RNA sequence: UGGUAUGUUC
RNA sequence: AUACUUACCUUAAGAUAUCAGAGGAGAGUCCUACUGAUCAAACAUGCGCUUCCAAUAGUAGAAGGACGUUAAGCAUUUAUCAUUGAACUAUAAUUGUUCAUUGAAGUCAUUGAUGCAAACUCCUUGGUCACACACACAUACGGCGCGGAAGGCGUG
RNA sequence: UUGGGGCCCUUUGUUUCUUCUGCCUGGAGAAGUUUGACACCAAAUUCAAAUUGGUGUUAGGGGAGCUGGGGCCUUUCAAAA
RNA sequence: ACUUUGCUCGUUCCCGUUAUGGGAAAAAUUUUGGAAGGUCUUGGUAGGAACGGGUGGAUCUUAUAAUUUUUGAUUUAU
């Protein structure tokens, strides 16, 4: 259905991150509500053009399939989307 | 009629009412009298083949394949024969066939 | 009538692939997906005569020491533009199309 | 790089190798693989994206490289802007101990099943 | 859908005289009780006559400038009656159901008993009596401590604070609910 | 359907409205933070040491090493380690958990106090202090606390308390030493202190 | 035929 | 933990490898602890197979880096436009030269950026293993030790 | 059981399966082990203490018995030259 | 191909006889498959088999060749 890097996009939703965009513009700042088609919104973000200047958005929102990459922080390294055989405690009938 | 509430398992058989009786009348006409077609691609790739099979995709089989293509500098035409070839369509802007 | 079943018949088949950035890959094949992201073993890749993000492409891949040669490549689907298959494989065979032959015995 | 990538593995094998996976623009990630879907969204623990600038692009062009590394870390990369992926370097531990390490994991899931089952009665 | 270009074919399809039954004319005028109530748990099922916003935009544009309906009016006055009556009938039922659960066998057992025991120093133990079984009353109502809403015919609280109850508001019923009282209360000011 | 990992709860299909609502409540959040910090405290804690590459050594090195001295092996008992791992522990915890917060109280009668230093009327980040106040839908954590807020506004100016030293300010704190090597402080002071 | 979350009393 | 109220929701389907033959069920479909062949997975197993596995008879070195130093190393390149005033080269929205009033944004960086090149130091990895400090080879090298890591082929 | 010689002790919590005692004039002793036990984190109950939710560990080597498979030799049956 | 009559060569044994025939095994020996034993080496040693699912996760097909990856505006050219 949905899979396991939209479950860790929607999993470090209130930290800090950063993006990268198609045209070279990396943003970075609080995730604030991310969505399973990935248009992600960013609050207190930092941005820098592909020119290379420096500027400040204060509520960014930007869609899914301009995006480059995201980088989430590290202590995600570790998370139970990663294990393989966690079974299922009693599915509801 | 919308895609989805037409039927189940039966959308094969309008799949090929529509390459019988639709655009796919060139396609298909090209691999039943294995008539040579020119099909321009999106990178100046011109290639003079005929067709072997038809795809929803219009992924296309092509045998002895004569590709040309011009590079602007100054100006030469390079060409390439080759036997077998699978084409996406997505490289595939238009195909001509000839009479 | 999706022609990657034919492809999925073409295991072990040393063929080349042009890609849309302007590569060949000569390479055997090992398996291909549905979505059409092929796997190859026994790879060189060669940008021919330019295209400076296709060289870096080329060059950036482990294993250059302009031929590459490469182990194991991965390649996307939307990436390949073209495959070319050896000569000697007999295509008449290979695309009897038991999936359709079945769907028109289902008729 | 007398790795020895194996000849018939898929992306549900290639997990935790070290990938050098290649994009359009050639912005090349290297890092481990930890998961994937059906469009090829790969998450890279401890990764590095290398570039080659454009002045070296001309000494590219037919000796010594000096590509441009940042460091990314546990990144998530998306598949649309990607081209092909190899495999770059084996990971630490060997194939038995990864054996045995998923083995203790089905046993620890076996125990808190019990457990589950126990809290439940 | 699976896919969001066959849920804007939907929007197409849907979205592409005017006195006929088909046309809903609860909707026609705007919020159609069938509506307000979909998901919930207060859902009334499926409307049965079909909604359209085309015709709706044809509405608004002739109640713009051309003319306007009063059947239409009228028709979404008197289904807008009968829903208010039901649920003021299932306001009533919920005040009964609190009237008998205040006054239950056991409980006003208890009350006697109580107030049995309750009769200068002989008022000064009274008033310690009656506060006791103020405080017993108080324990007793306690135990539920449930409200009636006086709008929406809900349960609510005294002792639990704003937010949670500003929580309550912001639902589908109670929004629901507060504009067909406040069209309820319009029309009932057009024709009086 | 949606399974939670941290809360290990089903759910029917899944709908954004019910996930979003439940990444608030009280239970995710303490399963999620409980995992964090022990899965945090387990990659800290692993000791994954190298392992050993013993060779044979040289001749020279063996007539040198064993004649110069034997050093003597200091070792303790199981509850003197255990106590002493536990003290180190939570020391090094209050260290992760300290900062330095001599600049906040070293300038509070600063006439800018309540424009950078309140952390509620800052410019960048005090529309983040003021969207999520955990709005305390329970009334009991709203009639728990009874004591004074203090909220400085911004507009406060120079005009109020004019002379920081009328009105009572406190005495900084000392340098704080460490209490294991508190021995060795000057026990005799330079001037004679009073109270 | 149900699930998730939250607030009171024992 | 029990009891109750409230807010949201109440589900895209079909199937689990392929081919040929025989039998059964009222041209088409289903089943066979039915038979032959291909393929996939798992467990074992062997191929004088393919690649790698760091001195200790020393104070070293192989692979990958430093988001380390010398290093502000050496050689190059840029660091805003327009109106007007006192002269002005002048096809421009006076571009060029010296000085200034005013008008819109106005990356930090010039100890900056690119290219070139050497030395030093420090990090992660290993069989830092068993015998010996030894005279072999045109069919070029007795690959006929105990293993480990990666892979190929073959068998049950 | 004692004594001698060589190496290792980074095992850095001085063996890291756990608990307790204990160690460099030594390298040890006792108990337990998967519907259990051990260690730790977080909290409101106003010291300590107790309750609830989770995390991680329960190991390595050798030997008797049983079983699966690979290779060699021997005995017997069926088939083809 | 069956069938008979005698000659010649011949695996092994017997007999008329060591020329040569008669009779028997129609054999000693090589390979394959199956049954048993001994020796060398390796793995495992507490879960396994059958059935049931308004079971969970993976794989294929169609929605889905149209703005969200995967059926293209990334070889910078008029």
């Amino acid at each position: 259905m949905n899979g396991i890097p939209v479950k860790l996009l929607n999993e470090a939703q209130g930290h800090i991150v950063s993006l990268e965009l198609t045209t070279g513009a990396t943003y970075r700042g609080k995730l604030v509500e991310s969505e399973d088609s990935m248009n992600v919104q960013l609050r207190d973000v930092i941005a820098t053009e592909p020119q290379g200047a420096v500027t400040h958005m204060d509520q960014i929102f930007v869609r899914g399939s301009q995006i480059k990459f995201i980088v989430v922080p590290d202590l995600l390294k570790n998370a139970p989307l990663f294990k393989k055989n966690s079974s299922r405690p009693m599915p509801p009938i | 009629r919308p895609k989805h509430e037409l039927s189940r398992a039966e959308l094969e058989e309008l799949e090929e009412f529509e390459f019988k009786h639709g655009p796919m009348s060139l396609i298909n006409d090209a691999m039943v009298t294995r008539t040579p077609v020119i099909i321009s691609l999106r990178n100046n790739h011109k290639i003079i083949a005929r067709v072997k099979a038809f795809d929803r995709h219009c992924n296309m089989v092509l045998e002895n394949v004569k590709e040309l293509w011009t590079e602007k500098k100054n100006v030469i035409n390079r060409e390439r024969f080759i036997s077998k070839l699978f084409l996406r369509g997505d490289s595939v802007i238009v195909v001509l066939k000839t009479p | 009538m999706k022609l990657v079943n034919f492809l999925k018949k073409l295991r072990n088949e040393q063929v080349t692939i042009e890609l849309k950035n302007g590569t060949t890959v000569w390479g055997t094949l090992q398996s291909v997906s549905p979505q059409m992201n092929a796997i190859l073993t026994d790879v060189k890749l060669t940008l021919p005569q330019s295209n400076g993000i296709a060289m870096a492409s080329l060059y950036l891949t482990g294993g250059q020491q302009n031929i590459a040669s490469l182990q194991y490549i991965n390649i996307r689907g939307n990436t390949i533009r073209q495959i070319i298959l050896p000569d000697s494989l007999n295509l008449d065979s290979l695309l009897v199309d038991q999936k359709q032959l079945n769907s028109l015995r289902r008729s | 790089s007398k790795i020895q990538v194996a000849h018939s593995s898929r992306l549900a094998n290639l997990i935790d190798y070290k990938l050098r996976v290649l994009t359009q623009d050639g912005r090349v990630y290297i890092g481990q693989l930890m998961a994937f879907d059906k469009h090829m969204n790969l998450v890279l623990n401890e990764c590095i994206e290398e570039r080659v600038p454009k002045t070296q692009l001309d000494k590219l062009r037919p000796l010594n490289i000096k590509v441009e590394k940042r460091v990314l870390g546990l990144t998530i990369l998306r598949g649309e802007q990607i081209l092909s992926t190899v495999v770059e370097d084996k990971p630490l531990l060997s194939k038995k101990e990864r054996l045995v390490r998923d083995k203790k994991e089905k046993k620890q899931a076996q125990k808190q099943t019990k457990l589950r089952k126990e809290k439940e009665k | 859908m699976s896919t969001p270009a066959a849920e804007q074919r939907k929007l197409v399809e849907q979205l592409m005289g005017l006195h006929d039954p088909k046309i809903c004319k609860s909707y026609l005028v705007g919020e159609c009780p069938y509506d307000l109530f979909q998901g919930t748990k207060q859902s009334l099922g499926k409307c049965p006559q079909m909604h359209l916003t085309k015709h709706k935009i044809q509405y608004e544009r002739e109640v713009k400038q051309g003319k306007t309906f009063p059947e239409f009016e009228r028709e979404y006055l008197a289904i807008l009656s009968r829903f208010v009556n039901e649920c003021n009938g299932q306001i009533s039922v919920a005040l009964q159901n609190l009237k008998h659960t205040a006054e239950e066998r056991m409980k006003i057992q208890q009350v006697t008993e109580e107030l049995d025991v309750l009769d200068l120093i002989s008022k000064r133990k009274e008033v310690a009596k009656r506060v006791r079984n103020i405080t017993e009353n108080v324990g007793q109502s306690a135990q539920q401590k449930l409200q009636v809403c006086e709008v929406c015919g809900a349960y609510l609280s005294r002792l639990d604070t704003d937010r949670r109850l500003a929580d309550h508001f912001l639902g589908k019923i109670h929004l629901g609910y507060v504009k067909m009282r406040e069209d309820y209360d319009r029309l009932m000011k057009n024709n009086r | 359907r949606y399974y939670c990992e941290y809360c290990h709860s089903y759910l029917t299909h899944d709908t954004l409205s019910v996930r979003k609502s439940h990444l608030v409540g009280k239970n995710h959040l303490r399963i999620t933070a409980d995992y964090y910090r022990n899965k945090a405290r387990d990659i800290i804690n692993k000791h994954n040491h190298k392992r050993r590459h013993i060779g044979k050594r040289g001749r020279k090195e063996r007539e040198n090493s064993s004649q110069n001295e034997t050093l003597k092996v200091t070792c303790l008992s199981n509850k003197e380690k255990r106590h002493i791992m536990h003290v180190k522990k939570m020391n090094q915890k209050e260290l992760a958990q300290t900062s330095i917060d001599t600049l906040k109280l070293l300038y509070d009668g600063s006439p800018g106090y309540s424009k950078v230093f309140v952390d509620a009327n800052r410019f960048d980040i005090g529309d983040l202090v003021k969207a999520s106040k955990l709005p305390q839908r329970a009334n009991e954590k709203s009639a728990h606390h009874s004591f004074k807020q203090t909220s400085r506004s911004r507009d406060e100016t120079c005009e109020s308390n004019p002379f920081p030293r009328l009105n009572n300010p406190k005495k900084l704190e000392p340098p704080k030493i460490l209490s294991q090597w508190s021995n060795t402080i000057p026990k005799t002071s330079i001037f004679y202190s009073v109270d």
